[PDB]
């Protein structure tokens, strides 16, 4: 079963979480602070946009993705159908692929 | 040279991957159309079966015979 | 337990309440992890793994990028909790309702339904496919294919390239 | 079902005692002795960090998140570890219908470990961890399927028992020669311990999913993240690696198997300590700009070879 | 020196080395034969179902 | 009875077997700091490994000048630190000012900010005096937990 | 028939979730993304039972076209936010 | 006196700029980097256990 082989796993990996929740407990004082690692008041409070930067590389790979899975028959494809009639057909996609990135060359963005 | 000699070297120089890019899936279409071995791949392609075979019936036909061995429609021997 | 993919419809509309009750796009991200993910396994139960697959390898690729836009753009202003606004929880509150009150139907006889189709029961009708196929098997089996339908790749081919193109005139 | 459970507590302790080697061997890189004082050669101290990290230690954020954070090392581990079931092995535990594609849905949901850690911490200083997290994973997913496809096609489908029966003679580093030297980087992709890595170590900025986490979130991150180190590293083994396959013994094959991996195990290793972070920017342009039309290319050689010679499952 | 990086290795060739063994040797005890059979597609699920069947009765696979 | 005082000594073996440092770059007892994990005189696993973020460290060694200035910033990371923690004042800016003492900004002994429970007199703490601060420190973790 | 009608009904909720709007025009783009998975399910389900093959690629060609309207409308939320500060459905000039 | 950090391009035609172009394509000076803590790995590691062991001092 795959149902039961990975709700155990996942079980035992939550078990682990309440081990280490409740057995450590003496004292729980206003000593914790929002942002850590470095120390010092946030000047920063809550949340702010900040953005930008990636903005155009990030949107590309949402694009891309849908290709790469279009290119997954390949392997898996090509046992019944005819070969030369494919060929033209399958490298079309991986051609025009390497298109948008030649158009993607010409001013990439901040990044 | 112009273009041919003259401006290879340059790609080479500066981003030499791009050459790589442009070299590798260039053979990759030209190579497909030229070579004399790609007819015999879809051969083996079409003479392999998924589903089961279908019997019909005879009446007067040419190179059909029984499911024994013998000489009948055609049967592949394509590299052992 | 004779119920497979009954039982991850539930937990697949489940998900899909935090969407029209808002509850911002990382408690509402969730949804296309938790009811997305199991949505696979409504695909997975009835057959064909490369398509039940191809859910997760998108949905969760994608869903990085929309990642990557709430931690920016707008929604970096406060957290907004669907269990802390007063106009949020009223949607989900009605939204469990809409949900949780049909499978209170479908428990002995056929439930009542909005569409003319009654529900019924069907535990074993709900495969609803014999074994047939063997070599080669499933129609999902061999579901992506390049050949037949030539004029789809050109096309699909075509609008992965304006994409690309178009987005570059926008920013 | 008694194989899953023993294929997770002695897996754990595979993560455990990586700490050993994690300093014993960087260590000698390094040229400084690691563990010693514990054990008797240090083998007692693995096992002292989990006496260690999750029964003393307490901690929970300050301003925190409400049901998520803690939410995230239940993902860290639960998908993580799951990874484990769709392995080949000399005998897979429930052999998947297609395999691979598994292997790479589940390697895309593990880091939203990583992401989830972002909103662990309302205040923005830890989420500067996360977003540099998302770039230097998120492109790096498109070369990793399609490096997978051209080795798919050379060899059998997606299903990761014919990946052991296709290398009865030689290897498939030869034929793949500059795929191969492409899943030294690619296989980075997650945040592991590496010198191309991600946002998860400090050297420069603040540790991402740590700064946040305790010690018991934490240390449960760390047994997720160094288990993706060993993942990849059998996942390489088998696309690249096989030498023989053996159904009649499975003795010949599980030493055999052994070796090959951990000689990989010891690379990540070899990288991490050798070369410094190649910067958030710079590694989105080592692959995209530079290395994914070189994928690509390899990918449209790999299509035609099938067509070229008969090479079809 | 490699004598205290040998028991780093050798410790590693005990744990990760369970999980191949463990896998293979409880065929003995699940099947009779030391095999766990392949299912992939529907053709080799049937083989197993009408081996169940015919006089097998609760066993899953047996011979004869 | 004798497995429930074996128990509270296998927990306090943990902190007995390894201690993870936090990198405070106070001053020039941070330069002898990092000549904890030079080679020649190393606690690097052999009880002592460097990984910084008050949040996952078990001890934090205040290393060198403390002023005025970061008398707030110390006090807080003391308390972001889990609740069995270990501070180990080292060096004599650590202990009282090197020199300073009656300057107007150094504050003095850092136990005026936070209690140490290990001191080392060393200026320019020297890496052989350096090994007793985290070998004492495991030494005085004898007893927790009776009843 | 039974498993359609809660697949159907998950549509529904979805159907109001792009058109309802509060603060964030964020909420649009995960319902579009939200839609597309309901009537992706929907396809996979009609397809397999009563079997295709030839009509089982329609579905992949709707999952690319699913994020392809899902993407360009996420690139024009990134150009909103440079006119303005923050994408805000309550804040708009045109009548 | 000057010892000048620039090389002012050291490739020029053919034989000189092939050889760096290698280089850059693949790895091989990675590996010779690889190849530097290989041996650094091989030698006796010059480290002093505190507790039994001595350091060195002055009189
Ligand atoms: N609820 C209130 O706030 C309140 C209201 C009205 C009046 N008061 C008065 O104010 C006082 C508040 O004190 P508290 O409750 O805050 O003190 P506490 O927290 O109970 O602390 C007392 C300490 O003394 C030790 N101790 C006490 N009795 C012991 C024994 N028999 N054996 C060994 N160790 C012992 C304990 O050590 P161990 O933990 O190691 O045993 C503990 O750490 C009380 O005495 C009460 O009369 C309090
Ligand atoms: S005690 Fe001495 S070595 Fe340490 S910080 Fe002060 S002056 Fe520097």
């Amino acid at each position: 079963n795959l149902m039961l082989a990975l709700l155990t796993n996942f079980t035992l990996a939550t078990l682990l979480v309440i081990i280490a929740f409740w057995l450590p407990q003496l004292n729980v004082y206003s000593e914790k602070t929002s942002p850590y690692e470095c120390g010092f008041d946030p000047m920063g409070s809550a949340r702010l946009p900040f953005s930008m930067k990636f903005f155009l590389v990030a949107i590309t790979f949402l694009l891309f993705d849908l290709e790469i899975a279009l290119l997954l028959p390949l392997p898996w494809a090509s046992q019944t159908a005819n070969l030369n009639t494919m060929l033209t057909m399958a490298l079309f996609l991986i051609i025009l692929l390497a298109v948008s990135l030649a158009y993607e060359w010409t001013q990439k963005g901040l990044e | 040279a112009e273009r041919v000699a003259a401006f290879l070297k340059n790609v080479w120089a500066k981003e030499p991957v791009l050459v790589a890019s442009f070299a590798i899936a260039g053979l990759a279409v030209i190579l497909p159309t030229l070579s004399p071995y790609t007819k015999y791949s879809l051969m083996i392609n079409x003479x392999x079966x998924x589903x089961x075979x279908x019997x019909x019936x005879x009446x007067x036909x040419x190179x059909x015979x029984x499911x024994x061995x013998x000489x009948x429609x055609x049967x592949x021997x394509x590299x052992x | 337990m004779l119920y497979i993919v009954f039982i991850l419809s539930v937990i697949f509309v489940m998900g899909f309440v935090g969407f029209s009750s808002k509850p911002s796009p990382i408690y509402g991200g969730l949804g296309l992890i938790v009811s997305g993910g199991v949505g696979c396994g409504i695909v997975l139960n009835f057959g064909g793994s490369f398509l039940g697959l191809m859910v997760f390898l998108i949905y969760l690729g994608g869903m990085m990028v929309v990642f990557g836009y709430t931690t920016a753009m707008a929604t970096e202003q406060y957290p907004e909790i669907w269990l802390s606004n007063k106009a949020v929880l009223g949607a989900f509150v009605t939204g469990l309702l809409m949900e949780f009150f049909m499978v209170y139907y479908v428990l002995k006889d056929k439930e009542v339904e909005v569409v003319f189709e009654f529900n019924g029961l069907g535990d074993w009708v709900i495969y609803d496919t014999g074994d047939s196929g063997f070599f080669s098997e499933e129609a999902m089996g061999i579901a992506a294919l390049y050949s037949y339908g030539t004029w789809l790749v050109i096309v699909t081919g075509w609008s992965l390239l304006i994409g690309v193109v178009v987005i570059m005139e926008i920013t | 079902m008694i194989n899953i459970l023993m294929l997770i507590i002695p897996i754990l302790l595979a993560v455990a005692f990586l700490t050993l080697v994690e300093r014993k061997v960087l260590g000698y890189m390094q040229l400084r002795k690691g563990p010693n004082v514990v054990g008797p050669y240090g083998l007692l101290q693995p096992i002292a960090d989990a006496i260690k990290l999750f029964i003393k230690e307490p901690l929970r954020p300050a301003t925190s998140s409400a049901s998520m954070f803690i939410l995230a090392p239940i993902m860290a581990l639960g998908l993580a570890l799951t990874m484990w079931i769709p392995l080949p092995m000399p005998y897979p535990l429930i052999n998947m219908n297609l395999g691979v594609l598994f292997m790479l849905a589940m390697s895309s949901l593990a880091v939203y470990s990583i992401l989830w850690s972002g909103w662990a911490s309302n205040s923005k200083y830890a989420l500067i961890g996360a977003l540099r997290a998302v770039a230097q994973t998120i492109s790096y997913e498109v070369t990793l399927a399609i490096i997978l496809l051209s080795v798919l096609l050379m060899s059998g489908s997606f299903t990761l028992s014919t990946l052991i029966t296709t290398q009865e003679q030689m290897w498939l580093i030869l034929p793949a020669w500059p795929l191969a030297m492409m899943w030294f980087i690619s296989t980075l992709a997650e945040t592991n311990r590496a010198p191309f890595d991600l946002t998860e170590g400090e050297s420069e900025l603040v540790s991402g999913f740590n700064v946040e986490y305790a010690a018991g979130p934490f240390a449960l991150f760390f047994m997720a993240e160094y288990a993706n180190i060993i993942m990849m590293n059998i996942f390489t083994a088998i696309l690249f690696l096989g030498t023989s396959h053996n159904p009649h013994m499975p003795e010949l094959y599980t030493i055999n198997f052994t070796i090959k991996s951990l000689l990989l195990t010891m690379s990540f290793l070899w990288i991490r300590a050798s070369y410094p972070r190649f910067r958030y920017d710079q590694l989105m342009h080592l692959l995209w700009k530079n290395f994914l039309p070189l994928t690509l290319a390899l990918c449209m050689w790999h299509v035609s070879l099938p067509i070229l010679t008969s090479g079809i499952p | 020196m490699w004598f205290e990086v040998l028991p780093g290795i050798a410790v590693m060739g005990v744990c990760l080395f369970i999980p191949g063994m463990a896998t293979a040797r409880i065929h003995r005890f699940s099947n009779g034969g030391k095999e766990k059979r392949v299912a992939h597609y529907p053709y080799q699920w049937y083989l197993m179902e009408r081996d169940r069947r015919v006089s097998g009765v609760n066993r899953s696979y047996v011979s004869k | 009875e004798y497995v429930v005082a074996k128990l509270d000594d296998l927990i306090n073996w943990a902190r007995r077997s390894s201690l993870w440092p936090m990198t405070f770059g106070l001053a020039c007892c941070a330069v002898e700091m990092m000549h904890m994990a030079a080679p020649r005189y190393d606690m690097d696993r052999f009880g002592v490994v460097f990984r910084a973020s008050p949040r996952q460290s078990d001890v934090m060694i205040v290393a060198g000048t403390l002023t005025n200035k970061m008398a707030p910033a110390l006090r807080k990371v003391y308390d972001q630190m889990p609740e069995p923690r270990y501070v180990v004042s080292m060096g004599s800016c650590a202990n009282g000012g090197g020199y300073y003492h009656y300057s107007y900004s150094v504050v003095r002994g850092c136990d005026r900010i936070v209690p140490v429970d290990i001191y080392v007199p060393g200026c320019p703490p020297t890496a052989e005096a350096l090994l007793y601060g985290i070998l004492q420190l495991q030494k005085k973790i004898k007893r927790e937990k009776r009843l | 028939s039974m498993v359609y009608m809660n697949i159907m009904m998950a549509f529904t909720v979805s159907l109001v979730g792009l058109l309802m709007y509060r603060s964030h025009l964020m909420s649009s783009l995960l319902c579009l993304e939200g839609m597309m998975l309901s009537l992706f399910v929907m396809a996979a389900l009609t397809i397999l039972n009563s079997h295709f093959t030839l009509a089982s690629m329609m579905p992949i060609i709707l999952l690319v076209f699913a994020a392809c309207e899902a993407a360009l409308g996420l690139s024009l939320l990134v150009m909103v936010s440079n006119t303005y500060g923050t994408d805000y459905v309550q804040n708009l000039n045109l009548l | 006196t000057y010892k000048y950090v620039n090389l002012r391009e050291p490739s020029m035609d053919m034989k000189s700029v092939t050889d760096r172009a290698a280089q850059t394509l693949l790895w091989t000076e990675l590996i010779r980097g690889l190849g530097m803590t290989l041996s650094y790995l091989f030698r006796e590691p010059a480290t002093i256990n505190y507790p039994f062991e001595k350091g060195p001092l002055s009189p």
